[PDB]
């Protein structure tokens, strides 16, 4: 039995944490 | 641009700044060798890098050196 | 004694005027935001005023279909659906441009009042001529248009659409 | 000028597309930025690391949250010797109803692929269950991706970023790396195997919601503080154990039984633990070697420029000056690149080397595809390491040495024989090839006469004698651990021989790859292997010490690690830089990794076919290797797709075309040289210019690739078609053969 | 039915969305993102 | 079920001494303000608000402790 | 205006190709709609382009051709406003252009009829 739509969805949600911060540690690398 | 060096080697011989095809260097008045003469790159900015001088020169090692730098649009030989 | 300690404030007054009522923060003063809004087409530098007007037109007669197909009253059907948010979005945004077509006629008589006036500074508002916003109206009800007839276009096509990104039309 | 690149006004300036080019190809070389510090250099340097940290804690996330969502994980637990492990679902909305059917397998209503990174194995030793055991894994490790991008962030902040000296601390810096990172992780991956894995394999559920109340052993902890660590050890595992079930299941949590289970084929979980924790206690104690704070310990300059030998006089360590190294290295990031690759890729090789004789995992050594696929990702992937711990060395020796403060040392005394280096290297590398090749071509020319039995046939004496040694009874040796009543299988003075039941089982068991026999033929590769890793290293070794300067080009130093040459004159200058001799040294490294790859992939083969003799009496000539290894196998792969249909190999089918296209264009680029594209390119700017209707203009002037870009570009075009289509043809000739 | 693309995971509307997105529609306007970013005047 | 509750011993007594004595140390050395007050070694000669301090957390840390454990059978 | 015009004649005619040897062809609509989407994505990714070099040439004194002393007969939008107005039209007339040949191609059996007198039969 593989994850469910809310587990997904959950993840896709948490996973945007890690892109801002991403996001913020190349531009500050840029400077 | 490219930059063009002349050692205190050199004999004077003229043959580096024949051998340039676009005028970046000349003979001026010198008293390290007999031949009372040194190369100069007063126009390095017209050089093109082809290191034609460095093959026309005879002392060893070199007594004129070209080392590649920034390339512009005269340094890379651009018609267009 | 007194120490304001302005040097290192976090949040700056805006543009370095403390009296333009306006703060420099996260929203207003941060290089993604001001890079985000500053390059939206009713910002971009060097836009034309109908160019401006065709991106925003098309973005939202593209989005402007969708409420009216999935919970409107002709979601029954799919053929209805789709025609009653193509209507409804043709609706809105010529009601839209009709709204600016009488903004340009009534705010440019004589020196504009307001943020429209020549000795105005509002930034936010850089659209400072009538000549300006005709073009974009135009910009805006074509692009609107185009961009409500692709939305209608392609939920009057779902079942080919369907089976074209799924690869169901490989079989023959 | 344009804005880019911020940190080069030389390409700012550039007005050809050059500019965007080499923007991309010294965008990471921070010391040849503009205005660029130590500090600086050294800060940017910590901030990427955080940064390379977090996609590498992104991409484990990835990879367990696809096995989560659409792999079988579950259903691969209850039968993993048949069951086809799924790495990730197929989405190409170009795909027609023949291929959908034939990547729609491994019990699957959806097209997907098989996974051979053999994660499903790795998942189930360490004892993961459940999916959702795997998506909370992932999310752990999206948060921890999260953790390391806000430090690199942080460490970037004024009053966060660390000072030169602070990175210049060697020795705590060591005392923290090994007792912290490597002993403590080390003692937390043994906790974890103790308290959860060997639990989850002898069938008992153990938790984040039940692991506090849980003991691993019933003695409890008072077993360790008493000393009577015996009871660890007591009641192992037995011979009929199944694994993931109480039956025939042990208590133990460190035993030292040697071998493999004899269900799953793959070291005891418990060895592993005992593993684990002799290297947390041995890295712990090496991580209190050096003086930090307190006075005691030892300091690395000291001893690097110590000269007395307890009162005697010697020149240094081995009466060899090592004097003037400590700064050499400290100030040489370059250096530190160089070791630091080089133990890596001596790590990949032996992880790629002892993973498939001692499989860790359970079944994954009946995994052939897997087995292939893991051993050559990990030696090619030791190879490129290597190739960059040169080349970094050359960096060093151009950028980073200056003589003075390093006369009359070890380094100073290399570089002075260089030449007696260099040679001998050369003489090696031309005594292997020479012989090689033709005792080679001689087989071959004699077995294509019909003379097969006159074929040079040297058998490895050695190497079987090892063999032997290590306890292999096959070749009727009687030494050492082949010998009974040897001093050392016996062990006489203590008889703590516990390895030696297990291990003896393990080396004469006839149906696993631990020291698998070996001819005439593993000789001569082997032969062959070694005379690539001599001419690779050649090349390398050249470049490095002829990096600073040769007779051709006394000043090298000068001009830099990457130039294109020193033009016609004296000769001509081609390919003169030490760069250069990395890009030449690529080719040797994927030739070597190719012979050795070839060589495992076909003995394994050959094994799993059940006809080692082909192998036996074909590997001694070349034309064996190339009909019965290349051309008899690759007819699965080249028939993935046909006139008459497709089936789940056509993937491989195309690619192993694409990389066979990607070599091709790497010709062009490596044969054909610059002036001829740029005359061409300036007659298509005289047909762009002259032609109306195309209002279209370069704001960047369209010019030739430069020569080290043209060197560069074609070595990537050759390595990409060189892996994609071993790889292809590996995957193919394994997975569409076998299970 | 094996003639289209399916998906027996959850969401699987997801890769029927998303590679589109990521592999023809998103990529031309990073492409320009990129080069307009690169030809920047100083 | 109810959590495991273990009978006085002198492990109890010694969990709640050490976790006493800890704090001592800990306290007459981190503390904002020791030595305010009344006067009472190795110590640093704290007062008696801090030495009544450090018992009456010493008693509320150790009962944690204490009963950590038995809930747990020793963590 | 010269980007309308354009647009019109360039978006018709690139209807065609997917309609009649695209992967949708075994249907008419499919193929018309395939030819359409086709049309629409091909006119949308040359008015980005477009739009970035214009965003791109035009920044200062323009370099090459479009520099205020270059003499280039052959490219005569020396202006910024100039190469967004003819964005502007190509986009719309390539719209335009599709969409009338999307028309005209779904109406094939009517139109077929029309250019054969069969619509006077009642
Ligand atoms: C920009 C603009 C422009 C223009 C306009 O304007 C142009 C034009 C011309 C004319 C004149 C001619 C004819 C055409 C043809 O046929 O071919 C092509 C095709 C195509 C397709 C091209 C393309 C076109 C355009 C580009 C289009 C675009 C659109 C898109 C869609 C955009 C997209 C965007 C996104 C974002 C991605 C040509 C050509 C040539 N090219 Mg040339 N272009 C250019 C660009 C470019 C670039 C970038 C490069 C690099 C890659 C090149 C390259 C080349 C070569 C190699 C050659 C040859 O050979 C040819 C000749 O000379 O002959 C004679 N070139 N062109
Ligand atoms: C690949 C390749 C290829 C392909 C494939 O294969 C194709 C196809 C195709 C198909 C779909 C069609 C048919 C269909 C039939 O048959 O039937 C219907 C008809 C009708 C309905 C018709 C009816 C009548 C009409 C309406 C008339 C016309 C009008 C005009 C246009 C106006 C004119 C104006 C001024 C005077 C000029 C067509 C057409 C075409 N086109 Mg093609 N294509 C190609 C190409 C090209 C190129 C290059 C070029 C040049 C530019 C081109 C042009 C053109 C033109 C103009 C045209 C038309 O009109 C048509 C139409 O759209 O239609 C509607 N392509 N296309
Ligand atoms: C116990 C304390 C401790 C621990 C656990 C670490 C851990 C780490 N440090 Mg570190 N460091 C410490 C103390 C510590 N440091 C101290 C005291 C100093 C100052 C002297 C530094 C200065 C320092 C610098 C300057 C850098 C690190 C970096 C790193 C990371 C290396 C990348 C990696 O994941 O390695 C891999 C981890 C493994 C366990 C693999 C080992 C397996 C091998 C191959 C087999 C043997 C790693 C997370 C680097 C970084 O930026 O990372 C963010 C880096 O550049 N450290
Ligand atoms: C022929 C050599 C070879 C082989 C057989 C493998 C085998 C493997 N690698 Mg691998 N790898 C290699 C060389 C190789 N590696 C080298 C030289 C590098 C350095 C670039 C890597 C970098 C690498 C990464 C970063 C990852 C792997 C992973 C894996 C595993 C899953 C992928 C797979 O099925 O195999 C690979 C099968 C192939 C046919 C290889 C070719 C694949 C493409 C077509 C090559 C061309 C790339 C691209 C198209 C060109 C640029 C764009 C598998 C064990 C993955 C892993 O750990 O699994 C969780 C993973 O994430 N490898
Ligand atoms: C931890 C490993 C590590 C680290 C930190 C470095 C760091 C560095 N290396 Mg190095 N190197 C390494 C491993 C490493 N290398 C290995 C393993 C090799 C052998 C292949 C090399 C070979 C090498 C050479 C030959 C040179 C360097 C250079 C450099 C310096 C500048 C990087 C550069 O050119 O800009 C960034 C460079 C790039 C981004 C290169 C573009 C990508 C290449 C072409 C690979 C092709 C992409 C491929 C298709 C897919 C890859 C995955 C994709 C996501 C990119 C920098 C200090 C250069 C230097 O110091 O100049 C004096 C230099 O000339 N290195
Ligand atoms: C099949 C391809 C091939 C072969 C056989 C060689 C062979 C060789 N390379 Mg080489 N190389 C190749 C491809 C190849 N390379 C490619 C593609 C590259 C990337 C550019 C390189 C890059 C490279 C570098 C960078 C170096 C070498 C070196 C060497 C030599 C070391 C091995 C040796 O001495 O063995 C023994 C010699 C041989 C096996 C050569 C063949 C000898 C023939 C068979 C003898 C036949 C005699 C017969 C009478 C001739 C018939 C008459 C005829 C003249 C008409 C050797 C000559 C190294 C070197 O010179 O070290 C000394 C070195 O530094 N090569
Ligand atoms: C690095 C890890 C990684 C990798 C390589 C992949 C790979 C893939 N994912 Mg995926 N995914 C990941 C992590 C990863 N996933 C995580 C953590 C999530 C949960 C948020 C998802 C959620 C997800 C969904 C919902 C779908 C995919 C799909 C896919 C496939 C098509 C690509 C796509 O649409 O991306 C989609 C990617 C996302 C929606 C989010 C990705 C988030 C990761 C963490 C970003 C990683 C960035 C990377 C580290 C930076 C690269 C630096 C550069 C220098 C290389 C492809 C096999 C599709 C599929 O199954 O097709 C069949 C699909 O529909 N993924
Ligand atoms: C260092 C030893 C130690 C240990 C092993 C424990 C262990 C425990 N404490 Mg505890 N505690 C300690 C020190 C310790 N404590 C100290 C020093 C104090 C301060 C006086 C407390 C104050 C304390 C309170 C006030 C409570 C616990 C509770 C608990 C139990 C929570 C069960 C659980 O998993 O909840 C998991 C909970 C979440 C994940 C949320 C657990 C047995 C709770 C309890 O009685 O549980 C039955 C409770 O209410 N503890
Ligand atoms: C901020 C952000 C975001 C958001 C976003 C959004 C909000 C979006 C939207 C979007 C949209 C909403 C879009 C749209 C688009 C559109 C289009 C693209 C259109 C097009 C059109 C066309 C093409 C048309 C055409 C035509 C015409 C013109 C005429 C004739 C007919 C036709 C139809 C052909 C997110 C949250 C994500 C994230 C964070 C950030
Ligand atoms: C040079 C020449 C030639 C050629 C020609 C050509 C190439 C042509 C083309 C042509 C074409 C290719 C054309 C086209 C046209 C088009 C058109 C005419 C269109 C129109 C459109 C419209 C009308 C639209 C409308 C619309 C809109 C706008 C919106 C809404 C919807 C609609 C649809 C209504 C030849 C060889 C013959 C001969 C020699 C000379
Ligand atoms: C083909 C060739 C060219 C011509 C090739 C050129 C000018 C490059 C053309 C590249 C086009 C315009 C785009 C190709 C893009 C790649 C498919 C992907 C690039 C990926 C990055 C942008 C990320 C040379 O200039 C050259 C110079 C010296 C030795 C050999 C050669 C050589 O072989
Ligand atoms: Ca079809
Ligand atoms: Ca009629």
């Amino acid at each position: 039995m593989n994850i469910s739509d809310t587990q997904v969805f959950v993840a896709l949600v948490v996973a945007l944490l890690p892109g801002l911060l991403a996001f913020r540690l190349a531009t500050e690398l840029y400077k | 641009s490219h930059t063009v060096k002349i050692y205190d080697t050199c004999i004077g011989c003229t043959q580096c700044v024949r051998a340039c095809p676009t005028d970046v260097l000349e003979m001026v008045p010198w008293d390290g060798c007999k031949a009372a003469q040194i190369a100069s790159s007063p126009r390095t900015e017209d050089c093109v890098g082809c290191k034609r001088c460095e093959t026309a020169c005879p002392t060893d090692f070199l007594s004129i050196r070209v080392y590649l730098g920034a390339e512009t649009t005269r340094s890379m030989g651009l018609a267009y | 004694k007194l120490n304001y300690r302005l040097d290192t404030d976090p949040v700056q007054p805006y543009k370095g005027d403390p009296f333009n009522s306006n703060f420099s923060t996260a929203i207003t003063d941060s290089p993604l935001a001001r890079a985000f809004i500053n390059n939206l087409p009713a910002y971009r530098k060097g836009l034309t005023p109908f160019m401006r007007g065709l991106e925003i037109g098309m973005a939202h007669g593209y989005f402007l279909v969708g409420p009216e197909v999935v919970v409107g009253p002709l979601r029954e059907t799919a053929h209805g659906a789709n025609l009653s948010g193509l209507i409804t979005a043709i609706y809105i945004a010529v009601s839209a441009c009709l709204g600016i077509s009488i903004f340009a006629i009534t705010t440019f008589q004589g020196d504009p009042r307001g943020a429209y006036g020549s000795t105005s500074k509002d930034s936010l508002r850089p659209l400072r001529n009538r000549d300006e916003w005709y073009q974009l109206n135009g910009g805006i009800f074509l692009g609107a248009m185009g961009g409500a007839v692709f939305a209608y276009l392609l939920l009057e096509n779902f079942d080919a659409l369907d089976s074209i990104l799924r690869g169901g039309v490989n079989v023959n | 000028a344009t804005k880019f690149p911020k940190f080069s006004q030389d390409l700012a300036q550039d007005p050809t597309t050059r500019r965007i080019w080499y923007a991309m190809a010294t965008a990471h070389d921070f010391e040849l930025h503009d205005g660029m510090t130590e500090e600086n250099l050294y800060q940017k340097i910590f901030a990427s690391h955080f940064g390379h940290l977090a996609i590498i804690f992104l991409w484990a996330s990835g990879v367990l949250f696809h096995v989560a969502w659409q792999g079988n994980f579950e259903q691969w637990i209850k039968d993993p010797l048949n069951v086809r492990p799924i790495a990730h679902a197929i989405w190409d909305a170009q795909f027609g109803p023949p291929a959908i059917e034939a990547f729609t397998r491994a019990g699957a209503t959806n097209p997907v692929d098989i996974c051979y990174s053999g994660v499903y194995h790795w998942w189930y030793t360490i004892g993961m269950r459940t999916n959702n055991e795997l998506y909370v894994g992932a999310i752990f490790l999206l948060l921890l991706a999260a953790l390391f991008l806000f430090a690199g962030w942080l460490h970037l902040q004024p009053r966060y970023r660390p000072t030169l000296g602070w990175f210049k601390s060697a020795e705590p810096r060591l005392n923290h790396h090994l007792a912290g990172l490597f002993g403590v992780s080390s003692l937390a991956w043994a906790a974890h195997l103790i308290h959860v894995a060997i639990p989850e394999s002898r069938g008992q559920h153990v938790g984040w919601d039940n692991f506090l109340f849980t003991p691993p052993h019933p003695a409890g902890l008072g077993a360790f503080f008493t000393g009577n660590w015996s009871a660890y050890a007591q009641n192992p595992d037995t011979a009929q154990h199944v694994f993931n079930s109480s039956q025939g299941a042990g208590t133990a949590i460190l035993t030292f039984l040697g071998g493999f289970h004899p269900q799953t084929q793959s070291l005891w979980l418990t060895d592993m633990a005992h593993h684990h924790v002799a290297i947390a206690v041995l890295f712990i104690i090496a991580g209190h070697m050096y003086r930090t704070n307190w006075g005691i310990g030892h300091s690395i300059k000291e001893m690097l420029n110590s000269k007395s030998f307890f009162g005697a006089k010697v020149e240094g360590p081995f009466n060899l000056p090592h004097q003037g190294l400590y700064d050499t290295i400290n100030n040489s990031l370059h250096f530190q690149l160089s070791f630091a690759l080089a133990a890596l890729g001596v790590a990949s090789s032996l992880t790629a080397q002892h993973m498939y004789s001692m499989p860790p995992y359970a079944f994954i050594g009946q995994d052939f595809t897997t087995q292939a696929a893991l051993y050559t990702h990990h030696q090619y992937i030791a190879g490129f390491l290597m190739v960059g711990a040169f080349s970094h060395a050359g960096i060093f020796w151009i950028r980073d040495y200056d003589p003075e403060q390093n006369k009359g040392n070890v380094l100073d005394r290399m570089l002075r024989h260089k030449e007696a280096i260099i040679s001998h290297l050369s003489w090696v590398s031309l005594f292997l090839g020479f012989h090689t090749l033709g005792l080679y071509v001689h087989n071959d020319v004699e077995v294509a006469f019909g003379a097969a039995e006159k074929q040079v046939l040297i058998e490895p004496v050695f190497a079987q004698f090892i063999q032997a040694a290590h306890g292999k009874a096959l070749y009727g040796f009687n030494t050492l651990l082949s010998n009974p009543d040897s001093i050392a299988s016996t062990a006489w003075p203590n008889h703590a021989n516990v390895w030696l039941p297990g291990w003896l089982d393990a080396v004469n068991n006839t149906t696993n790859s631990l020291f698998l026999t070996i001819g005439p033929g593993d000789f001569y590769v082997h032969h062959a292997i070694a005379l690539g890793l001599h001419v690779t290293t050649l090349v390398l070794v050249k470049g490095a010490l002829d990096a600073r300067g040769s007779k051709l080009m006394p000043d090298k130093k000068d001009f830099g690690y990457a130039f294109p040459c020193d033009g016609p004159g004296r000769g001509g200058t081609c390919d003169i830089s030490a760069w250069d001799a990395s890009y030449l040294a690529v080719f040797w490294m994927l030739n070597t990794l190719g012979w050795v790859t070839f060589y495992w992939h076909w003995k394994h083969l050959a094994i799993w076919e059940g006809n080692i003799a082909q192998f036996n009496e074909s590997s001694t000539y070349l034309m064996g290797w190339f009909r019965d290894y290349l051309w008899l196998h690759s007819a699965q792969l080249i028939n993935g797709y046909n006139p008459y249909g497709t089936n789940s190999l056509a993937i491989w089918s195309w690619m192993f075309l694409w990389g066979h296209l990607a070599w091709a264009v790497s010709f062009m680029f490596l044969i054909t040289w610059r002036g001829y594209w740029q005359e061409l390119i300036e007659t298509l700017v005289w047909a762009h210019e002259k032609t109306p209707l195309s209002f279209g203009y370069w704001r960047d002037k369209p010019v030739a690739l430069s020569i080290v870009q043209a060197r560069l570009v074609g070595l990537t075009h050759f390595t990409v078609g060189y892996i994609a289509t071993y790889g292809a043809f590996l995957i193919a000739s394994t997975a569409g053969k076998f299970g | 039915d094996m003639t289209q693309l399916t998906g027996s995971y959850a969401a699987s509307w997801l890769p029927w969305i998303m590679i589109p997105l990521i592999f023809y529609i998103l990529p031309f306007p990073v492409f320009a993102l990129i080069f307009i970013w690169i030809e920047k005047e100083a | 079920t109810v959590p495991n509750t273990i009978s006085w011993s002198p492990q109890v007594a010694l969990i709640i001494s050490a976790s006493s004595l800890l704090i001592l140390l800990i306290a007459s050395r981190s503390i904002k303000y020791p030595q305010v007050g009344a006067k009472l070694p190795v110590l640093g000669s704290p007062s008696v608000g801090t030495f009544v301090a450090s018992m009456a957390f010493g008693h509320v840390v150790g009962a944690g402790i204490v009963l950590g454990l038995s809930n747990l059978g020793w963590l």
